[PDB]
């Protein structure tokens, strides 16, 4: 056979479905739930017992630039997987289509376009987890910022264009500086792959320069105080498809990157310069939270709260310990699920149904949208972290570690357990509580549509909060990879 | 070497500091372009060499089709306005 | 906090801070060229300003370049403010 | 390999046509020749890099035999 | 020739086509002048004798003790199963 | 070739009356594609970076000048058919975009002049050829005399030009003063070290660049590719910079200069800043033309520039053609005509335009993402590798303030796509007239290679290393 | 009554109602 | 290191910044617009004289004289002098705020500048290019841009320190059981 004449076969079935019926979103339904399967498939063909990267494919080779390459000389961009990215693809693969299902019913001018923006932002970021070379993993990282803009400028609430700057021009001036270490790093070694870069051993000198390019990009993506600043917004004003994919994969790639690119390598830069790292994370926590309590807008609210355990998560895989990694992890897979729950609770269900996102005027839903009451405090509830949830277990991982390597910052830090229980609950005392608003009307219930979607990521997190054990098959190699302890 | 400096410098200055027309910076333009010839033509001298004769004679040529295409310039300009005013290019 | 912080100092050093700045820089630099009344004799003394400047310049730095730097933070000021 | 750069070349030349046709706000299938007209030219754009490339690494494993 | 767009184009209204639902929701006016304003303050803030109290704090003096404590017990704790009369520091 | 052509128009453009410009356009668009064909295997040559001398040691070709030499011709038969094809056969458009006669001759002797200043080995040659180049360009400035702008234009840059030649010429008679030499082969460690040259030789490199618009002489320029017609902006805003570039890169003159890198640093500044407040395009596109000329000014000052140079003003011709055509399509789809020359002068002009015709909009996010050094697009490919070479050699600041520019010029590069995606009233939804084939086909054929060429950057490096190694 | 924190936002307001509070417990 | 003359170059930073002035001056009064003559150089300047003169004295006095407090030769101390510069930049305006912020980012933007080796130019020497690279051979103290397989213990404990996990000798070898 002819791999052209497949791909050939699929995208006739795609033209012709195209003009048949004038729409795409059951073939990229069809498309997402496909990855899914043959990401599993990759799963059960996935040995545990191996360091290794498998599944290697390398692209854009000299000899055959639009194949794959079986040469003696590698000049192209590699691919491949640890269990550690096998990870994130599955809540990649995960997401997707959920994302798209968001999404359904409401975009009803130029819905093609949107249908395509979200897949290839979410095919994007799939990919970047398989790269394993500094400059694949650098052009895949910038790519999702050209759809975002304009997913953001064309399908965005009232200030969608200040925030379509504000993902771009932040995202973009902590990407350069992560190029210019990349830089550094491609004239010393003369190589960037991210199987032998460990053995090469800088001086220390270097290190402390590369890392804080490194870890200015880092502090731009994740965010981390001070450049906390463009995500409320960008969370604010984008569609539901935007929020829940930057919150749920994209500022999981910052944590990521720096188990990949800033731990093997640069590990005397990190031994150095965490102390400075952990007070950028408290006062990223507990400032955060604090401005949370007082804010309006719903959206923004639940923005806030990401901020606060990636702050977490990076207490936990920047504290030179395992229970640190694979505490720091979890976090981004429930988080991952958690999350885009609550802008989808918040995002496509309220302001669909009401078109504001003001608390002033939310209060009782609890008497004519009792499901959706019931959701929002589960939601609520393992946000904060409330046991047998993910997004406990990871709290407590990382707070073990972060409290191994500073206890007193790793204990001080405890109040996030707190001031996360602050800025969610003021707010679902109000929406499950009191009588109905005199300014709204009633509407619908939940639909079944959001009813499956909510169900699969609470119950995702209620697995992983009662066995986590699961996911050490995969990490049980990277909890120790990136340790250095003579 | 010092004639043709004190013509270029002089000229120069007053292409720059011509607030009255434009016929002076057509003139300015050519007197930079002599004192240039006469400095080559006096390195040429003490060197006994001919390079800079011939770069001198380049000039001439490469100078006189200047003033003709500069002078077809200020007609067309001309032609779209009938005065060329002390402050207009 | 979040009003003199995460919406105050934060945005200064930032998208409002820098909004401003280059408001201004960017009005002071195209006011530069300013009078269209004769294009020419404004490049032309351009022309006179520069070449003195790097040769003066030029010459600061060859005796000391550690004078020549104040000299170059205000011409960025004459230019840009 | 030849066959896949051809391939590729083709495919970057129906993009061609394609893009073409849309920013003259015509249907994608307007005139189909076109479509064959772009593949085997750029089919040749990318034969001729392969070529090329050929040439070179013969010159430098060249180098390296008469070593 | 007068320079006017070409007559060929025919133009018409943009209609996005979404269906025009009911009023579910009573706008206030004095609620979205209060977001409004919560929303935009950034624009507006001016430096003051108490918004530059706030500031120095949060951004010098308590990022500056935070870092005074880090870079002190930087290495010093170590005590997992540390048993009577045993340190628990490293340093004095 | 070129002569052939030159000499060969003339005659048969003298017996051929104003009705068959467009066909003469036409005819040498296809002539000169059948040279970059046939002619191209030349290549072989270079082999090892062998390097050859001709007319005694006039000129000098190696594959540097000759990959600038099929360069200008790839952006001379661009230019071209947007002479000879008209876009939509209307009488606005036969109005709007006519060629005139002699056009034709004055583009190809500036190809001419161009390509003598780039294969130039010695200072006569050069001096004959910037004439030569500047010259034409004085003319076809002028050409479109029915205008008040352009006259004026063109009286400016004469004399603004003239002074600059002057500046050259006094540099080079110096340099002849102190050595006795027209030749920079007669140059070496040695003779660098051993006389102060610095000032005799930053005069040359000076009285270049400030043909080009570097800082803080950029006005003059800018006031000119405004004030002309957009077909000719698209030209001279181009090959001049290429040429005089070219010819300071290959002469590794400037090794370290301190008044370079601070000259450097501000075009960067003053073109990311000072194009920020304007409305219109032309403004715009000069001030962006601006601070790549300070990124490419930035190795001029390394000794190994080769690569990325060539990978830079590749990118930035084909960025700078596709989005000046892209601006050529829209007129059809705007409702004001400014003028019978510059039809488009403000940016809020192209609202609304992703409602007409959405992949030109596409098109023009390419281009604009490519501007700004967004991967995969070439862009970035080209703006890493400087950033390669400069922090090899030693430059951080400057790498900084690259940095530092690139962002800034991302708002003057987005403000375009950001109206062009805006929403707009009386959108168009049919049209019985339909743009040209061959212009679409070019457009198009220069966006997937914007896009889709990072594909082949390795097969480009290994030939970078066989025949410039 | 306008307590700290509620007249060091006086320079703030610009067109906004300067208005003085009272809580609605009361 | 080498002291700094103070009063030295703060005099003759003062003459070129007052020489600066004139020139700026005289190069306003001819671009400028309304009827002026040769009495408008330092009357309807705006303040070029005073930008120039104290900018250059406060600049070049404080690098020299937080040199000579620091004893050391480094970026501080442009950012000490890039600091002072600032806020006499921003004494013009008549605010405290602009004042402060004029200092504080004259006075990052100088440090930076210091720190990548107070030049616009290159040493091309230090540089990449033109020093030893890659892997070095045989234990051989690695430089900057030198690339090492296996480091040194000692190195370690001495750049970095004790505890946090990093020591003189492993954890099991240390705890190996002598037999
Ligand atoms: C990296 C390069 C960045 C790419 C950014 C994509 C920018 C697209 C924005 C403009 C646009 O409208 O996309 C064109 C899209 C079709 O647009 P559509 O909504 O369907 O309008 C009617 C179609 N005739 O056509 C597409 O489907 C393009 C989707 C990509
Ligand atoms: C060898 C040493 C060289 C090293 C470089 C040293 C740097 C010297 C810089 C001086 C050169 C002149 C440039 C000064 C900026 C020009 C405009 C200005 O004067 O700033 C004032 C501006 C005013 O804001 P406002 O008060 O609201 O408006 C009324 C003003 N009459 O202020 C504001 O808008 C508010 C400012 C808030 C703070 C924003 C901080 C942003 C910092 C990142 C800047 C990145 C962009 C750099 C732009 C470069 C422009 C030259
Ligand atoms: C072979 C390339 C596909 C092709 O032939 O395009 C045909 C086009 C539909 O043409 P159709 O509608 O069936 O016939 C028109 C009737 N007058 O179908 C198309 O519109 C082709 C558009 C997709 C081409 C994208 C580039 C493909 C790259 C593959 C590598
Ligand atoms: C074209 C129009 C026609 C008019 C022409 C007018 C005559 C033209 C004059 C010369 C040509 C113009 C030169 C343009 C300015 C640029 C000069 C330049 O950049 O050269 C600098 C160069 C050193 O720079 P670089 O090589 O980059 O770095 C290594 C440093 N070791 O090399 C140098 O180091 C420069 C040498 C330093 C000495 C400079 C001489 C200055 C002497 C003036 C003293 C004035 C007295 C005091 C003030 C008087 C006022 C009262
Ligand atoms: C006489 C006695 C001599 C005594 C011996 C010592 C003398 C030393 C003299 C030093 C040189 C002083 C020259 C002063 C600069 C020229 C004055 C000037 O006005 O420049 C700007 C000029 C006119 O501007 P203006 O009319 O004032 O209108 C302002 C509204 N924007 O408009 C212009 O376009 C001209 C600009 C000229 C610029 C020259 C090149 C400067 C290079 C910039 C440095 C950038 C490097 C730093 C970058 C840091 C990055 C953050
Ligand atoms: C510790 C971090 C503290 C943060 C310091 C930032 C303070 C600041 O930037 O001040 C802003 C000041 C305008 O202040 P303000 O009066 O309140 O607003 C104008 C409206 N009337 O405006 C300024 O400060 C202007 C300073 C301009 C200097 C720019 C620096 C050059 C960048 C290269
Ligand atoms: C541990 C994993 C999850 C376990 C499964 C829990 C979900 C089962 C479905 C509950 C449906 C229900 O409780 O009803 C939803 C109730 C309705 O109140 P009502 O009694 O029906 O009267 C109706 C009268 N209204 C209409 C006036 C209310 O809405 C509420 O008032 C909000 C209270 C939410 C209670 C949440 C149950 C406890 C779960 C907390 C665990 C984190
Ligand atoms: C820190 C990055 C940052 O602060 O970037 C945020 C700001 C964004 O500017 P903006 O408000 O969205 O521009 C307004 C554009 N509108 C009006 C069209 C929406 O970037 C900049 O000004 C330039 C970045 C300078 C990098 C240093
Ligand atoms: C050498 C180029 C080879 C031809 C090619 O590969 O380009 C193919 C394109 C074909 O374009 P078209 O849309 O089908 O023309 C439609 C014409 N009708 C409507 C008359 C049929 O040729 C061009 O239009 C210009 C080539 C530049
Ligand atoms: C050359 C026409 C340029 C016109 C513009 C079109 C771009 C063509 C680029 C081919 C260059 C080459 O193939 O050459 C590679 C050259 C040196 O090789 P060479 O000595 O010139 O031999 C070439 C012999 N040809 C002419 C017969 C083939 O390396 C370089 O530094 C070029 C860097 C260019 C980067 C731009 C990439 C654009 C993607 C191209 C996808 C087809
Ligand atoms: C509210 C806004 C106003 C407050 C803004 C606060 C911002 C911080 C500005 C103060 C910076 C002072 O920075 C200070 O630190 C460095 C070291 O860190 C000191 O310099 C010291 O550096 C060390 C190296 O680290 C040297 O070996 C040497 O021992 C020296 O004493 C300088 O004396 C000074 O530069
Ligand atoms: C944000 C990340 C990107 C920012 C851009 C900057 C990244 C590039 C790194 C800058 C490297 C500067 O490094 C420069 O100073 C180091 C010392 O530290 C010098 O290194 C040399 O120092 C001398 C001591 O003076 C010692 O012998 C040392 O062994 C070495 O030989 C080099 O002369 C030069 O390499």
């Amino acid at each position: 056979m002819f791999l052209t004449s497949i791909l050939l076969s699929s995208l006739y079935l795609f033209n012709r479905i195209l003009a048949w019926q004038g729409n795409v979103k059951h073939f990229y339904l069809f498309a997402s739930n496909l990855l899914l399967l043959f990401i599993v498939v990759l799963y059960i063909n996935f040995n545990t017992f191996s360091n290794s990267f498998q599944f290697n494919f390398e692209l854009f080779n000299s000899l055959n630039p639009f194949g794959l390459s079986n040469s003696d000389i590698s000049n192209g961009l590699l691919f491949g997987i640890d269990g550690l990215s096998l990870t994130f693809i599955l809540l990649t693969v995960l997401l997707i289509p959920l994302t798209l299902l968001g999404n359904w019913y409401n975009i009803n001018f130029n819905s093609n376009l949107y249908y395509t923006l979200v897949l290839a932002i979410g095919l994007v970021i799939l990919l970047n987890f398989w790269a394993l070379d500094y400059i694949s993993f650098y052009i895949l990282f910038e790519a999702t910022l050209p759809l975002l803009f304009i997913l953001i400028h064309i399908y965005g609430s009232s200030d969608s264009e200040r925030a379509s700057f504000y993902v771009l021009m932040f995202t973009l001036s902590g990407s350069l500086f992560m190029l210019l270490s990349i830089v550094v790093i491609s004239i010393v070694l003369n190589t960037t792959n991210f199987i032998n870069h460990n053995l090469f051993v800088l001086s220390l000198d270097l290190q402390t320069i590369i890392w804080l390019g490194l870890f200015i990009a880092i502090m731009v993506k994740t965010p981390l105080f001070p450049i906390h600043v463009w995500l409320p917004v960008v969370h604010s004003e984008s569609p539901l498809a935007g929020s829940m994919i930057l919150a749920g994969l994209i500022l999981k790639l910052a944590l990521y990157a720096i188990l990949r690119l800033l731990l093997p390598l640069l590990c005397e830069a990190q031994i150095l310069y965490t102390p400075m790292i952990y007070i950028i994370s408290l006062l990223t926590i507990i400032l955060t939270s604090l401005a949370t309590l007082r804010q309006i807008d719903l959206k923004v609210i639940i923005a806030y709260s990401s901020i606060s355990h990636m702050g977490i998560a990076i207490l936990g895989v920047c504290s030179n310990t395992s229970l640190g990694i694979y505490g720091s992890i979890v976090l981004g897979v429930a988080h991952g699920f958690v999350s885009p729950a609550l802008f989808l609770i918040v995002g496509g269900i309220l302001y669909d149904r009401y078109h504001i996102r003001i608390v002033n005027y939310y209060k009782g839903l609890t008497t004519y949208m009792p499901q959706l009451a019931t959701y929002i405090i589960i939601l609520s509830f393992a946000n904060i972290g409330t046991p047998l949830t993910g997004n406990f277990t990871g709290e407590f991982l990382s707070l073990q570690g972060g409290f191994i390597r500073n206890p007193i910052i790793g204990g001080i830090s405890c109040i996030s357990v707190l001031l996360a229980a602050i800025y969610q609950l003021k707010l679902t005392n109000k929406l499950t509580g009191g009588i109905s608003s005199i300014y709204m009307h009633r509407t619908n219930d939940v639909t079944i549509r959001e009813k499956f979607i909510m169900n699969i990521l609470i119950i995702s997190t209620l697995i992983i909060g009662i066995c986590p054990q699961i996911m050490y098959n995969l990490l049980y190699w990277t909890v120790n990879n990136y340790i250095y302890i003579i | 070497m010092f004639i043709g400096t004190i013509i270029l410098v002089l000229s120069f200055l007053g292409f720059v500091f011509n607030r009255r027309n434009i016929i002076l910076a057509f003139i300015c333009l050519e007197t930079m372009l002599l004192g240039i010839n006469l400095i080559l033509l006096r390195n040429s001298v003490l060197f006994d060499d001919i390079s800079g004769s011939l770069f001198a004679i380049v000039i001439i040529i490469l100078a006189g089709v200047e003033s003709a295409i500069g002078l077809s310039l200020l007609v067309s300009y001309y032609r779209l306005r009938g005065v060329i005013n002390s402050y207009g290019i | 906090i979040a009003h003199h912080v995460d919406k105050g100092s934060l945005y200064r050093l930032g998208p409002v801070g820098i909004n401003r700045l280059l408001n201004k820089a960017s009005y002071n630099v195209i006011n530069l060229s300013s009078n269209t009344r004769s294009s020419l004799s404004m490049n032309s003394m351009l022309i006179l300003i520069t070449i003195v400047s790097l040769l003066l310049l030029v010459l600061v730095m060859n005796v000391n370049f550690i004078i020549v730097i104040p000299v170059l933070i205000s011409i960025l000021y004459i230019l840009f403010s | 390999a030849l066959f896949t750069s051809l391939v590729g070349a083709s495919g970057l030349g129906f993009a061609t046509k394609f893009l073409s046709n849309k920013i003259r706000l015509k249907p994608a299938g307007y005139y189909p020749l076109g479509y064959v007209f772009s593949g085997v030219a750029w089919a040749g754009l990318g034969l001729v890099l392969h070529n090329v490339h050929q040439h070179s690494l013969e010159v430098l494993e060249k180098k390296k035999t008469a070593l | 020739v007068e320079l006017k767009p070409s007559s060929a184009i025919q133009r018409g209204p943009l209609n996005k086509g979404g269906w025009d639902a009911p009023h579910a929701l009573h706008n206030d006016g004095a609620i979205d002048r209060y977001a409004h304003w919560r929303t935009f303050y950034q624009e507006r803030f001016k430096y003051t004798r108490a918004t530059g109290k706030s500031t120095l704090i949060f951004l010098v003096a308590f990022p500056a003790l935070i870092g005074y404590v880090a870079y002190q017990s930087e290495g010093l704790f170590e005590f997992a199963g540390k048993r009577r009369g045993e340190s628990v520091t490293t340093r004095g | 070739m070129l002569i052939l052509a030159i000499i060969s128009l003339i005659t048969f453009v003298s017996m051929s009356k104003l009705s068959d410009n467009r066909a003469i356009i036409r005819l040498i668009n296809i002539y000169l594609i059948l040279v970059l064909v046939l002619d191209s295997f030349l290549y072989l040559l270079f082999l090892n970076n062998q390097t050859y001398t001709v007319m005694g040691e006039l000129l000098i070709f190696n594959s540097f000048t000759f990959y600038i030499d099929m360069l200008i011709y790839f952006i001379m038969i661009v230019i071209s058919s947007l002479y000879g094809y008209n876009l939509y056969n209307n009488n606005l458009y036969k109005t709007l975009f006519e060629p005139k006669k002699e056009l034709i001759i004055l583009f190809l002797i500036n190809i001419l002049g161009a390509l003598l200043i780039v294969h130039s080995n010695d200072f006569i040659t050069l001096f004959v050829a910037i004439e030569l180049q500047s010259y034409s360009i004085y003319l076809i400035t002028a050409i479109y005399n029915s205008s008040y702008k352009a006259s004026k234009a063109s009286m400016l840059y004469f004399f603004m030009g003239g002074i600059l030649s002057i500046l050259i010429a006094y540099s080079i008679n110096t340099y002849y003063s102190v050595l006795n030499s027209y030749t920079l082969h007669s140059l070496d460690s040695l003779i660098i070290n051993t006389l102060d040259l610095n000032l005799i030789l930053i005069a040359l490199s000076l009285g270049l660049l400030f043909k080009i618009g570097i800082a803080p002489l950029h006005k003059w320029l800018i006031s000119i590719y405004e004030n002309t017609p957009i077909l000719i902006t698209i030209y001279i805003s181009l090959i001049p910079k290429i040429s005089i570039l070219s010819y300071l890169v290959l002469s590794n003159i400037s090794i370290n200069s301190l008044v370079i890198s601070i000259l450097a640093i501000l075009t960067l500044l003053v073109g990311s800043v000072g194009g920020l407040l304007q409305i219109k395009i032309k403004r715009l596109l000069a001030f962006s033309g601006l601070t790549n000329a300070g990124y490419m000014m930035l190795l001029l000052l390394l000794n190994n520039n080769e690569f990325s140079y060539l990978y830079y003003i590749t990118q930035y011709s084909i960025s700078h053609l596709a989005i000046f055509m892209i601006i050529i399509f829209s007129i059809y789809y705007i409702n004001y005509i400014n003028n019978q020359y510059n039809p488009i002068i403000y940016v809020n002009q192209l609202k609304g335009l992703i409602h007409d015709n959405a992949y030109l909009v596409l098109s023009m996010a390419i281009v604009v993402f490519s501007f700004i050094g967004i991967p995969p697009l070439l862009g970035f490919f080209g703006k890493l590798n400087i950033l390669m070479s400069i922090l090899n050699n030693g430059y951080y600041f400057i790498s900084i303030v690259l940095i530092v520019a690139s962002l800034i010029s991302a708002l003057y590069y987005l403000y375009l796509l950001n109206v062009s995606i805006q929403d707009k009233n009386n959108i168009l939804i049919n049209s019985n007239e339909t743009v040209s084939s061959v212009l679409s086909y070019i457009l198009s054929s220069l966006i997937i290679l914007i896009t889709f060429g990072f594909i082949y950057n390795s097969l480009i490096i290994d030939i970078f290393n066989v025949y410039f190694n | 009554i306008r307590a700290s924190f509620d007249k060091a936002e006086e320079p703030m307001l610009g067109d906004y109602p300067d208005i003085d509070p009272f809580p609605a417990q009361l | 290191f080498h002291p700094y003359n103070t009063l030295g170059l703060a005099t003759q930073s003062a003459m070129v910044g007052l020489g600066a002035g004139v020139v700026a001056a005289a190069a306003r009064n001819s671009l400028a617009t309304g009827p002026r003559n040769i009495l408008t150089t330092f009357s309807k300047s705006g303040g070029v004289v005073t930008i120039f003169t104290g900018a250059s004295i406060a600049y070049v006095f404080t690098y020299c004289s937080a040199a000579n407090l620091r004893e050391r030769k480094d970026g501080w101390n442009h950012m000490w002098a890039g600091a002072a510069t600032g806020a006499v930049l921003g004494a013009r305006t008549k605010l405290v705020p602009a004042f402060i912020g004029w200092t504080v980012l004259c006075g990052a933007a100088c440090g930076l500048f210091g720190w990548t080796g107070a030049r616009f130019n290159a040493d091309r020497k230090a540089s990449l290019e033109q020093s030893p690279k890659g892997f070095v051979q045989e234990d051989a103290h690695q430089t900057f841009w030198e690339v090492v397989h296996r480091r040194p213990l000692s190195l370690t404990v001495e750049q970095l320190g004790e505890g946090r996990g990093i020591n003189a000798v492993p954890i099991a070898t240390a705890t190996e059981a002598p037999n």
